[PDB]
């Protein structure tokens, strides 16, 4: 017997990655700390978006490592911001007639794309490449989301005449009482 | 030499191929050799042909391609193509992750929220849980009367929102509406309304407070 | 074979075991060679006694002061050296036979009878003792005549002369001695004697001269070894090697080029002398194709002559080459490192698993220190631990150990300004009697124990904490977020429901706001759920003075913040988590105070104390019915704080406590006291009394400064007042009778917070890191585990500080308000937290059971990782809280109530009557 | 001079294709002549270029085919293979209609059914609503009290459905199973099977009877 698969429905609470392809290459949408948005071939911790809805059909895409927001400009160039831009950085979501998502700005009409042929969203005429996204659940463990690891250097007395290499004598900060 | 070699390397870049269910997938490993190497297609590293797949698969040798029509969720995993001959054997592993896309109105649990009664001074809570893949937005509305009746000039009811879906609140803390120390004025019709790109679905409940 | 050690960094790249790194024990293997060494010129002196010849160290220290004419006067004091050996309890003396004394006039001449008589006296004195001697034939003291006539070691005929000298030694002491070393540290005899000129010959010709003289050194060593093998071994049965020496090195970055450069450096320094004698007979290829026209080449006969002429692998890892005399060119811009264990692993891999023998080891001390040294003791302890780890954890055939310089003496370029002796001796005296240093006592105990066996004071204890124990967590940077989730939109909307549910706002109507019942606060429930998961029983957070009363006075109370805190307390109580709050904490941009107070000294004005009294009264009357364990001032900084500030802090704490006691005790029945910080201060040398009283002074300057007025007698600690009066620093305020009566008893439970342990020694050896104000030298042991923040994991410190508190301030109920360590990584650093928490809880249980203290609480630090970074049990990644393994182990300890062992089937506490909690007093 | 013709006219007799949704389709219209006729297509009106469909179209000039991947119900219509040559042109038609499919299991309305109590020989009603685009394939599968465990040899056939697929199996009236005069003869749990060409939705909860 074909044992039942896990329950359908509630799978959007948590991190998602926006996969897309054009039968020549496959990319997951990824937001970089420097405000760069690009397609990573694999699932990177910088590609972990968290889509949250405000109205009925108007999503905002955050990403949990860059801390950016997926925001847009007047010529359609996707980028990442740090402060909310509700008039420009909040995309109307839509689901095409083959299960593929599309995200278009409500005022710019330019579909969210990973390519360089952004266009207006006509009612099912033709989409630009890399604009028909698909949400895939996150499989990256959260331990790799703590990748920022405090690691500084000591380099104490870099001259080649050091008299205490293992740092046994460790002075402790104080306050000398000079009136 | 007779060692196998890929005919087109630019056609072998779709490492992770994901598709909505009931669709068709098309792998190919175009190679050549002297003599032409044979192909072994392994599902998760295990030999596979059109035997455990309902509907059958095609493994035509003329194009070095494997097609799968009407894919199903029970097809996820690695798919390794091997081209082998007496002068070399090489492999390439694609990955298939078939998704399940259901573009319908937000379907929320039946019987929730339900009619409730409470003694004045107690506390109640209403529950509504939605099931839709398009990131639905959930709010709660209490039916109130503004000046006269609870009905507007066009028959449209008067409601006040109680808890909407902001970007700063998770969806675990929105599926419950907690009325603490319910008074007499907070006894009407509470509707959980959910909306995605397809449409809106709402369920109503009634809370009655007794002295 | 060459290259087998190139992966030593790779083998040590991965993090080691976080429990066997500092809590590593185990006796050394039986048949171990515990040794303590010495040199010839460093210790003998008597540069012209009994008609000895002139070395090259008597024509270098004499106008090339600080000479070695009489360094330790051990030429005639032969009895005291062996007396010190017997008292030390050692089984191998590593001394040197000086070339110039046994053959003063010439090898082709009459040997000096007096020098041989002295050496045979030494051998017969240390043979009846029970010590097998180890001798080195050449310890840099080449005779001056051989330096002048043939040009020193540069000549190739001189090698034969060496053999002649060696021959007579093999004829005389062959019956007694069974270990010989032909050359000591040939690197600093071929390089710093003939290339840079810093040592005795000091001609500093060129690198080419150094390489040629090293070639001649290798030839002479081969000649002597073959003389021994062919003519003397079948009659005396001994071993001969060459005392090689090396450092450790680490790559700048974990690439392959850097690793190969490190291997090249190690080949340049040590393989340069080790490969021809141990592997094949020629110089390492990493250096042959780098100085082709600089270094000479062996013929095939020479290649067969050098290979296999060393029985064991003598190693000299000390301060004579590491970090002092290594030429930076041989380092190849990598990072030098004194890691003995990795070097031993590299030797074992590279040179075909030989019998390593550390024939010289141990760091140095500044030249002014008397018999109380503690940097040397801990460096020696670390090196011995590294040797033990290499023997056990990696299987390296180490057959002995030799701490260097039994007694002080010359240092060959550092004069008398450096002390390396296990036994102190004052060169300004005339008797020069050996006084045992602290390191001498440590070595005595280490030999007697024969390693580091499991101590009885570190065995885990099985048993349960008493019932009603306060198991809790701590989050004092609580994330206040008073936004209201529901019922916050007052507008009336019109909700068309046919072609719609795009509800539209209708203007002109705004309804009233529902009463702000505190379920609305969204940022409360997740924290309560996280606390509920780990089964804690006491959450501890801190109130914010700058938010409740932003202006400073009672005219601008922010009631919303108080409502949020009252909900936090109510929700905590509702789920059986009794809350503990702290009124003030010094961790804030301005001392945890309102800006108005912070802009007026913020602790010098007594009005600050009065304002804190008013604020404490307000917080007692707002949150007082839910919170019932109050903490007045949470871990004040006892170092980065003045004395008037501490006086006013004490006055404010007394004001707050009396406000509670006289107003809100018969109505709320809570408890209130202060929470100090009590890290343990251990004397560095456990047998000397100066650092003991110095540790006492540091303790009473840290703990007893803010605790004796409250918990103790009432006045400031007497040791502190004496110390401040002796230095004529009359900056300690005096307690008036009114203040002494006010403050003497403002406490209901002692509350400490232990994190680590610091050792203190009372010897000034480098005033740069000295603490002149307290006259303390603060060190840390390096065999302890260290968190990425370089903080020491010391379990027994908690028990020691609890016993000290009970002994000093009577018998009081004690809470451990905060006790936790930090992490920098994510994979294995949390395992360090698991180990530290388990051992610290075990030590607290030990202190409770078999010491009698009334410890009835414990609060693990850092509830989550968002408020306290690098510290939290609940890591905060991608705006999601995931538990660490430390949380699960802590919960396992909690719900089992300690460490019950096999008898985990009892409760035995119906209607608990332990009088430390809220009882009838 | 002469008009061009086809090479394989046996495959041109099928104007109608009953293709399923979410499946690629290919239209083969081969022809031959002197000279080679142009390979052009049209869609009952304007020129059927690649920007009037979701996913685009591909034209193959080897066997003169037009392929469209992941067909969509909007692709229904009357395509025309028109091959133009200087010596006349050749017309042929394709009437394409797409059988509807659905990229999901029958969406079971969660929470149905409940745990009612059939105490004192009462009656029970059970609910199962599936929000599928098409008409699903639904069985009830009241459990069988054999061996106690509903899963024996990895899915033992405990199916005892009394209302199988048919004209009465739709999304309008078969939502409710009514068991009347229920004595102590059905304990444990029930199930609810729905399915189509993709998968099986199967979920239920405990039951109470006396
Ligand atoms: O073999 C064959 O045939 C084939 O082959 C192949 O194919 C191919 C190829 O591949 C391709 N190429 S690629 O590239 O892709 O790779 C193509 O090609 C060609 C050429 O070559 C080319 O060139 S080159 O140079 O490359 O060379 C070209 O191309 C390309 C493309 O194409 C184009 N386009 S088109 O349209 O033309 O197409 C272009 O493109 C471009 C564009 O642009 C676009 O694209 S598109 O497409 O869309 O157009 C894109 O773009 C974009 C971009 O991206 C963007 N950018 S960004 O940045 O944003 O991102 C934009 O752009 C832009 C720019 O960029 C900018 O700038 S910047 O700088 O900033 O960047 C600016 O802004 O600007 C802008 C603009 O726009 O401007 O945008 C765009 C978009 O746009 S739109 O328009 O869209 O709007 O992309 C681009 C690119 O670049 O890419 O170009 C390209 C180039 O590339 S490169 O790299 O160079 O660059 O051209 C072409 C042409 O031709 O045209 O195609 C080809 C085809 O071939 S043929 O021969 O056909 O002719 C393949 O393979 S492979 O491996 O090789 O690959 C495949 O396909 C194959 O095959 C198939 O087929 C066959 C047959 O079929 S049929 O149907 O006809 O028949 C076969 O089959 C099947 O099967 C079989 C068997 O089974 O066997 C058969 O059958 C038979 O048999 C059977 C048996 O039986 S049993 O029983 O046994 O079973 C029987 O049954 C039967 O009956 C029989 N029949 S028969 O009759 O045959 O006899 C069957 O039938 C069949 O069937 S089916 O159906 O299935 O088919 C085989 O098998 C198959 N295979 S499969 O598997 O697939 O199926
Ligand atoms: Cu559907
Ligand atoms: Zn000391």
């Amino acid at each position: 017997y074909p044992n039942a698969s896990p329950l359908l429905g509630s799978s959007w609470g948590g991190l998602i990655h926006l996969y897309t392809a054009t039968a020549r290459n496959s990319y997951h949408l990824q937001i970089h700390k420097n405000g760069h948005v690009d397609g990573a071939p694999h699932q990177t911790i910088y590609s972990a978006l968290m889509i949250r809805s405000e109205d009925a059909g108007f999503v905002v895409i955050t990403g949990v490592m860059s801390r950016r927001y997926l925001c847009m400009d007047f010529r359609g160039n996707i980028f990442g911001s740090h402060y909310f831009d509700p008039e420009n950085c909040r995309f109307q979501h839509q689901t095409l007639e083959n299960g593929y998502d599309v995200y278009h700005s409500p005022q710019y009409h330019f579909l969210v794309s990973l390519g360089r042929a952004k266009r207006a969203f006509l009612p099912g005429m033709n989409p630009p490449p890399y604009s028909q996204f698909l949400s895939r659940r996150n499989e990256i463990p959260l331990i790799h989301f703590n990748t920022p690891i405090p690691r500084q250097h000591t380099q104490s007395a870099e001259d080649d005449s050091e008299r205490d290499p293992l740092n046994v004598l460790k002075p402790r900060a104080r306050m000398t009482p000079a009136p | 030499t007779g060692a196998p070699y890929w005919t087109r390397p630019e056609r072998m870049d779709k490492k992770l191929l994901a598709v909505p269910a009931a669709n068709t997938v098309r792998f190919r490993c175009p190679a050549a050799g002297n003599p032409t190497p044979s192909i072994s297609w392994l599902k998760n590293g295990r030999e596979f042909r059109g035997e455990h797949r309902i509907g059958g698969i095609k493994l035509r040798h003329q194009q070095w391609s494997l097609v799968m029509e009407s894919v199903v969720p029970s097809d996820r995993g690695n798919y390794t193509c091997v081209v082998e001959n007496k002068f070399g054997s090489i492999r390439q592993t694609y990955t298939l992750d078939v998704l399940e896309r259901s573009p319908h109105r937000p379907i929320l649990q039946a019987g929730l929220p339900a009619n409730q009664t409470a003694v004045l001074g107690s506390d109640v809570e209403f529950h509504c849980k939605v099931y839709s893949d398009a990131q639905p937005h959930i709010q709660w509305l209490k039916h109130v009367e503004v000046n006269g009746s609870k009905v507007g000039p066009d028959g449209t009811p008067y409601v006040t929102v109680l808890k909407t879906a902001g970007a700063n609140t998770t969806d675990k803390e929105l599926e419950v509406l907690s009325l603490h120390n319910v008074t007499f004025e907070d006894a009407g019709e509470y509707t959980c309304l959910a909306g995605n790109s397809i449409g809106f679905s709402h369920h109503s409940a009634w809370l009655v407070v007794l002295p | 074979e060459p290259g087998d050690g190139a992966q030593t960094w790779a083998r040590f790249s991965r993090p080691p075991a976080p429990e066997a790194a500092g809590l590593f024990q185990g006796t050394f293997p039986d048949g171990f060679l515990w040794a303590v060494g010495s040199a010839a010129y460093q210790t003998e002196g008597g540069w012209q006694q009994h008609g000895k010849g002139a070395s090259i160290w008597d024509t270098f220290t004499h106008h090339p002061p600080a000479t070695g004419d009489v360094a330790s006067d051990s030429y005639n004091n032969v009895f005291r050296d062996t007396e010190a050996l017997r008292e030390l309890g050692v089984t191998h003396y590593r001394f040197s036979i000086s070339w110039a004394r046994v053959l003063p006039n010439g090898s082709a001449g009459v040997p000096n009878r007096e020098g041989l008589r002295y050496y045979r006296r030494l051998l017969e004195r240390l043979r009846e003792l029970g010590v097998q001697p180890v001798v080195t034939l050449y310890h840099w003291d080449l005779p001056q005549r051989l330096q002048d006539a043939y040009g020193g070691w540069a000549n190739r005929a001189l090698a034969d002369h060496f053999r002649d000298y060696a021959e007579l030694c093999f004829r005389h002491f062959g019956g007694q001695v069974k270990y010989w070393i032909t050359i000591d540290n040939p690197y600093v005899v071929a390089w710093h004697g003939y290339a840079t000129g810093r040592l005795a010959p000091g001609i500093r010709g060129s690198p080419r001269l150094g390489y040629l003289v090293a070639h001649n050194l290798l030839l002479a060593h081969a000649k002597v070894w073959h003389l021994y093998n062919t003519s003397f071994r079948p009659t005396q049965g001994g071993q001969v090697s060459i005392a090689l020496s090396s450092h450790w090195i680490n790559p700048r970055r974990m690439t392959d080029h850097s690793i190969k450069e490190c291997q090249k450096s190690l080949d340049f320094v040590l393989g340069w002398f080790a490969k021809p004698v141990f592997i094949d007979g020629d110089y390492p290829e990493s250096m042959k194709n780098n100085l082709s026209s600089i270094l000479p080449d062996f013929t095939e006969s020479e290649k067969k002559f050098i290979k296999g002429t060393a029985d064991f692998f003598a190693l000299c890892f000390g301060p004579t080459l590491s970090f002092q005399l290594l030429d930076p060119h041989m380092k190849f811009r990598q990072l030098e490192s004194p890691n003995l264990r990795q070097l031993l692993s590299w030797i074992d891999l590279e040179f075909n698993h030989p019998q390593i023998f550390i024939v010289e080891n141990g760091w140095f001390v500044s030249g002014t220190t008397k018999r109380d040294d503690a940097k040397y003791m801990y460096y020696l302890k670390k090196f011995i631990m590294e040797t033990l780890k290499a023997i056990k954890l990696d299987g390296v055939d180490v057959i002995g150990y030799t701490a260097w310089s039994l007694m002080d003496g010359f240092e060959w370029h550092r004069g008398y300004s450096i002390r390396r002796g296990l036994f102190y001796v004052d060169f300004l005296s005339q008797d020069k009697m050996l006084l045992p240093k602290s390191s001498a006592l440590f070595y005595q105990k280490l030999i007697e124990k024969n390693g580091f066996p499991p101590l009885p004071e570190n065995q885990p204890l099985e048993g349960t904490f008493p019932c009603d124990f306060a198991w809790g967590v701590v989050d004092n940077y609580i994330q206040v977020d008073t936004t209201l989730s529901q019922f916050t939109d007052l507008n009336v909307y019109l909700w068309d429901v046919h072609h719609s549910k795009r509800l539209i706002k209708v203007d002109g109507v705004v309804t009233k706001k529902r009463k702000s019942y505190c379920v609305d606060f969204a940022a409360i429930q997740p924290q309560i759920a996280l606390l509920q998961e780990m089964h804690v029983t006491h959450f501890r957070f801190s109130l914010d003075w700058a938010l409740i009363l932003p202006l400073g006075n009672q005219s601008q109370v922010n009631h919303t913040i108080l409502q949020y805190y009252r909900c936090m307390a109510s929700e905590l109580v509702r789920v059986n988590i009794t809350p503990v709050v702290a009124l003030w904490q010094p961790m804030a941009p301005n001392q945890g105070l309102p800006r108005l107070l912070a802009r007026q000294g913020a602790w010098e004005n007594p009005y600050t104390a009065l304002a804190f009294a008013e604020y404490a009264r307000l917080c007692f009357q707002e949150l007082g019915h839910h919170v019932k364990l109050w903490i007045t001032m949470n871990e004040p900084y006892t170092r980065n704080m003045t004395y008037s500030a501490g006086h006013n802090l004490l006055k404010a704490h007394a004001l707050a406590w009396h406000v509670y006691n006289e107003k809100f005790r018969h109505a709320q029945n809570g408890k209130i006291s202060i929470a100090l910080q009590a890290d343990w201060i251990e004397p560095a040398c456990p047998f000397s009394q100066k650092d003991k009283e110095v540790a006492e002074r540091v303790l009473e300057f840290d703990i007893g400064w803010l605790a004796e007025p409250i918990f103790g007698s009432g006045d400031y600690p007497w040791v502190m007042r004496d110390w401040l009066n002796q230095r004529n620093n009359f900056l300690l305020p005096y307690f008036t009778e009114d203040e002494k009566k006010l403050i003497q008893g403002t406490f209901d439970f002692l509350a400490l917070s232990h994190y680590t342990t610091i050792l203190v020694d009372s010897e000034k050896e480098d005033p740069i890191k000295y603490n002149d104000y307290l006259e303390v030298q603060e060190m840390t042991d390096i065999t302890w585990l260290n968190s990425p923040s370089q903080v020491a994991v010391v379990p027994w410190g908690l028990r020691k500080v609890l016993n000290w508190l009970k002994f000093k301030y009577g018998d009081l109920p004690m809470y451990i308000i905060s006790n936790g360590i930090d992490d920098g990584l994510h994979a294995e650093d949390d395992q360090l937290r698991v180990y530290y928490m388990q051992n610290y809880i075990n030590e607290a249980l030990k202190a409770h059971i078999l010491d009698g203290i009334n410890l009835c609480g414990y609060f693990a630090y850092s509830f989550n990782d968002r408020t306290a970074p690098r510290f939290g049990l609940y890591r905060y990644a991608a705006d999601q809280f995931e538990p660490k393994a430390s949380m699960k182990h802590y919960r396992k300890i909690i719900d089992s109530n300690g460490f019950p062992g096999p008898e985990t089937l009892e409760r035995f506490c119906p209607e608990e009557f332990t009088v430390c909690t809220e009882c009838s007093f």
